[PDB]
C-alpha cells in the first residue's frame, strides 16, 4: 500500500530484492491506495484489453476469493512464473485458467466459457461446442464426465508450453 | 520473409491500415502444400486487425500488402511464423507455411 | 447441440442371424458420431476383406451401373450420394477408389461400404485409390482418426483390407474403369490381371500408374503427341496423352476410359471425344462435394442403363466439426493461454 500495519507471510521462489521490486510495482498498481488491488485497477493500463485471459489471471490470484489481488496474492501469483518456478506449479495454473469455479473440475460449460472468451467469432457456437463434447469424451477416463487435473495433465502434460510461462523479476 | 505472389487482383488502392479489422478467409498448407486449416472449414472468415499484434508476423507483413478483394499466396518463413517451436499438434518445428489468403472484407 | 452417443453398437445390434449387417442401425449411429465396438468395427473390415480378397484385379461389371468418384472420408456426403444415385438394396454401384483422408469421417466410410459390400456382394463393387495405402494414411488423417476413434488394430485391418481391393473394372465390356488411369506398362487387360494386387503399391510400375496416372493438362490440343510423361504433379507416375487413351481404347477395343482421382468442379469432366465414336475419350467422375471444406464443387455419379450415360450433380452436406488433425481443446487453446498470461505478467511488471 505504501505505509505500515502488521506482518504479511507469504511463500514464494523470490528473494528479499524481487519481492522490494515487486513490492514497488505493486505500488504503482495500487491506484486508489487501499493496498489491495481490483480489476478495474489492472484494466487500468495500455495491454490489458484484448488478453481475453485478464479476468481469468485475476481471479487464480484471488486465492482468499474477495475480487481483489493483495500483495501477498500478488507475490503467490508472480511467483508461479518465476523462472525457479517447476513445471508442475505452471500446469496447474494452466488448469485454473479453465476450472472456473475452482473445484478441481473443467466441466463441460466452463471449458466452453474459457474457450469462447478466446476465440470470440472465430469459430461458430456449435463448432465450439462439438469440440468441446469430444474433447471431454475423450479426455474423461474416470467416467465423471468433466475433465480433473489427472486427465487434463494426461493431455497436455507432455507440451512444453509452460517453458514460456516465464517472468523476468 | 514472407513472399507474397497474387491469385486473384482486387482493387490494386484499398490496402489495410493499422486498427483496421482485416476480414479473411484463409486455407494454411505445409510447404508441400499439404493443408492443415482453413476458415472455410467452418465457414466463418478469420478476423484480425492490422498493427496489434494478433497474428503471426508473417500475416502482418503479408495482408497488409494487400488490397480489399485480392486473393494472394503468402509464403511465410519459420521465424516469421512458428520457428523451432512449431505449434503443438497441427505445425511441425521449422516450418514454412504458404497461405492462400484472400482480403474479403475491412472494419 | 446434439451430443455423439456413448453407446457402441455391438455384434447383435450390426448383425442379424443370417450374419447379414443391419446397414440401416449402422447409418443412422454413424450419422450421429456413433462408435461400434472394436470386434465389430473390425468384423465388418475383415469380413469385407475376405469378400474382396476373392474378386478379379479386373472386376466384369454390367451396366446399369452408378459408378462414383472420390468420397474421401466426407460420409455424409457419402448419405447424400445413395439418396441421388439409388438405394444399394437395388442399384449396382462402383467406387473408383479414395474413400479415406482429407475428411475426418473416413472410418464411418469405410465401415458402412464394407458392410455394405458384406451385404451386396455382387452388385456393390469397391476398387482401390491411391489413398488406400500405408504411405498416404500415415502422411494424412487416416492413421491419426483411427487411433483416436478407434485403436491401431483397426488401422492395420483396414490396411490388409485395402491390400484387397480390385485395381479395376471392365464395364459392359465397353469402359475399363480404373481410379488414376493408363500406365506405359499395360498395353492389354490381360496386363492388369497378371500383376499381384495384394500389396502396398510399389514406389513406380504398372500398379502405381492405375492408382496414380492424370491425363495431361492439355489432353486434346497438343503438339508433341508424346505417349506418357512424368507426372510433375504426383512426384511419381505419369501423365497419359489422348492420342495414348485412344492408343488404348482402340488396341483394347473399348469405348472409353472412366476413372475419377481428380476434384472437377462440377463433379465431373468429359474429355476430347473420339473421331470415329462421338463419344468421350476420357471422364473424370468426382464424388466430393465442397472438397475439402474449401473447394466449392458439385460432385456427381455416373448412372450408365439402356445404353445412356446420364450424369447426377449434388452438392455439399453439413458435417460435424473436427479441430485440424483431431486436435484436442487444451493442446489447441493451451499455447495462447500461456502466450496471453504471460503477457499479462510482462505487462503488469513492466510499469517500472
Ligand atoms: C483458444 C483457442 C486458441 C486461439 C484460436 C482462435 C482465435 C481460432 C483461430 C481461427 C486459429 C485456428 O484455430 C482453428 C488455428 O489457426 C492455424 O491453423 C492457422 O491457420 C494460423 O497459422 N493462423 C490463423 C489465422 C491468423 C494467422 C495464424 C495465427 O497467427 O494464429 C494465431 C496463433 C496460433 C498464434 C500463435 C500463438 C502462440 C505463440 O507462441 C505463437 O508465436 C510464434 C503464435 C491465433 C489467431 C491465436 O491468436 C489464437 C488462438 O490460438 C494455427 C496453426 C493454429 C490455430 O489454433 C491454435
Ligand atoms: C501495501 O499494502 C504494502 C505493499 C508494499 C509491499 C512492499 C514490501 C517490501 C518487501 C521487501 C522485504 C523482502 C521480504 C523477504
Ligand atoms: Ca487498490
Ligand atoms: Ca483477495
Ligand atoms: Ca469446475
Ligand atoms: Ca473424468
Ligand atoms: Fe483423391
Ligand atoms: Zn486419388
Amino acid at each position: 500500500g505504501n505505509e505500515a500495519s502488521y506482518p504479511l507471510e507469504m511463500c514464494s521462489h523470490f528473494d528479499a530484492d524481487e519481492i522490494k521490486r515487486l513490492g514497488k510495482r505493486f505500488k504503482k498498481l495500487d491506484l486508489d491506495n487501499s493496498g489491495s488491488l481490483s480489476v478495474e485497477e489492472f484494466m487500468s493500463l495500455p495491454e490489458l484489453q484484448q488478453n481475453p485471459l485478464v479476468q481469468r489471471v485475476i481471479d487464480i490470484f484471488d486465492t482468499d476469493g474477495n475480487g481483489e489481488v493483495d500483495f501477498k496474492e500478488f507475490i503467490e501469483g508472480v511467483s508461479q512464473f518465476s523462472v525457479k518456478g517447476d513445471k508442475e506449479q505452471k500446469l496447474r495454473f494452466a488448469f485454473r485458467i479453465y476450472d472456473m469455479d475452482k473445484d478441481g473440475y473443467i466441466s463441460n460449460g466452463e471449458l466452453f466459457q474459457v474457450l469462447k472468451m478466446m476465440v470470440g467469432n472465430n469459430l461458430k457456437d456449435t463448432q465450439l461446442q462439438q469440440i468441446v463434447d469430444k474433447t471431454i469424451i475423450n479426455a474423461d477416463k474416470d467416467g465423471d464426465g468433466r475433465i480433473s487435473f489427472e486427465e487434463f495433465c494426461a493431455v497436455v502434460g507432455g507440451l512444453d508450453i509452460h517453458k514460456k510461462m516465464v517472468v523476468d523479476v | 520473409g514472407v513472399q507474397v505472389e497474387t491469385i486473384s487482383p482486387g482493387d490494386g488502392r484499398t490496402f489495410p491500415k493499422a486498427g483496421q479489422t482485416c476480414v479473411v478467409h484463409y486455407t494454411g498448407m505445409l510447404e508441400d502444400g499439404k493443408k492443415f486449416d482453413s476458415s472455410r472449414d467452418r465457414n466463418k472468415p478469420f478476423k484480425f486487425m492490422l498493427g496489434k499484434q494478433e497474428v503471426i508476423r508473417g500475416w502482418e507483413e503479408g495482408v497488409a500488402q494487400m488490397s480489399v478483394g485480392q486473393r494472394a499466396k503468402l509464403t511465410i518463413s519459420p521465424d516469421y511464423a512458428y520457428g523451432a517451436t512449431g505449434h503443438p499438434g497441427i505445425i511441425p518445428p521449422h516450418a514454412t507455411l504458404v497461405f492462400d489468403v484472400e482480403l474479403l472484407k475491412l472494419e | 447441440v446434439p451430443f455423439p452417443p456413448s453407446h457402441r453398437l455391438t455384434a447383435k445390434e450390426v448383425f442379424d442371424n443370417d450374419g447379414k449387417p443391419r446397414v440401416d442401425i449402422l447409418k443412422a449411429h454413424l450419422m450421429k458420431e456413433g462408435r461400434l465396438e472394436e470386434t465389430v468395427a473390425l468384423r465388418i473390415i475383415t469380413e469385407g476383406a475376405s469378400i474382396l480378397r476373392q474378386e478379379k484385379n479386373l472386376l466384369d461389371i454390367d451396366a446399369p451401373v452408378t459408378v462414383c468418384g472420390d468420397i474421401h472420408g466426407q460420409f455424409f456426403d457419402l448419405m447424400k450420394l445413395f439418396e441421388v444415385g439409388g438405394s444399394p438394396a437395388n442399384t449396382r454401384y462402383l467406387f473408383l477408389g479414395d474413400y479415406v483422408d482429407r475428411g475426418y469421417f473416413s472410418i464411418e466410410c469405410v465401415l458402412y461400404l464394407w458392410a455394405l459390400k458384406i451385404l451386396y456382394p455382387k452388385t456393390l463393387f469397391l476398387l482401390r485409390g491411391n489413398h488406400e495405402c500405408r504411405h498416404l494414411t500415415e502422411y494424412f488423417t487416416f492413421k491419426q482418426e483411427c487411433k483416436i476413434k478407434y485403436s491401431e488394430r483397426v488401422y492395420d485391418a483396414c490396411m490388409d483390407a485395402f491390400d484387397c481391393l480390385p485395381l479395376a473394372a471392365l464395364m459392359n465390356q465397353q469402359f475399363l474403369c480404373v481410379h488414376g488411369g493408363l500406365s506405359p506398362e499395360i498395353n492389354t487387360l490381360d496386363d492388369i490381371r497378371k500383376l499381384d494386387r495384394f500389396k502396398e503399391p510399389p514406389a513406380y510400375g504398372p500398379m502405381c500408374d492405375i492408382l496414380w496416372s492424370d491425363p495431361l493438362e492439355d489432353f486434346g490440343n497438343e503438339k508433341t503427341q508424346e505417349h506418357f510423361t512424368h507426372n510433375t504433379v504426383r512426384g511419381c507416375s505419369y501423365f497419359y496423352s489422348y492420342p495414348a487413351v485412344c492408343e488404348f481404347l482402340q488396341h483394347n477395343n473399348l469405348l472409353s476410359i472412366l476413372r475419377a482421382h481428380e476434384a472437377q468442379d462440377a463433379g465431373y469432366r468429359m474429355y476430347r471425344k473420339s473421331q470415329t465414336t462421338g463419344f468421350p475419350s476420357l471422364i473424370t467422375i468426382f464424388s466430393a462435394p465442397n472438397y475439402l471444406d474449401v473447394y466449392n464443387n458439385k460432385a456427381a455419379v455416373l448412372k450408365y442403363e439402356n445404353n445412356v450415360m446420364n450424369i447426377r450433380q449434388f452438392n455439399c452436406s453439413p458435417h460435424p466439426y473436427w479441430l485440424p488433425n483431431f486436435m484436442d481443446v487444451f493442446t489447441w487453446s493451451l499455447p495462447f493461454v500461456g502466450e496471453k498470461v504471460t503477457e499479462m505478467l510482462v505487462n503488469v511488471l513492466n510499469i517500472c
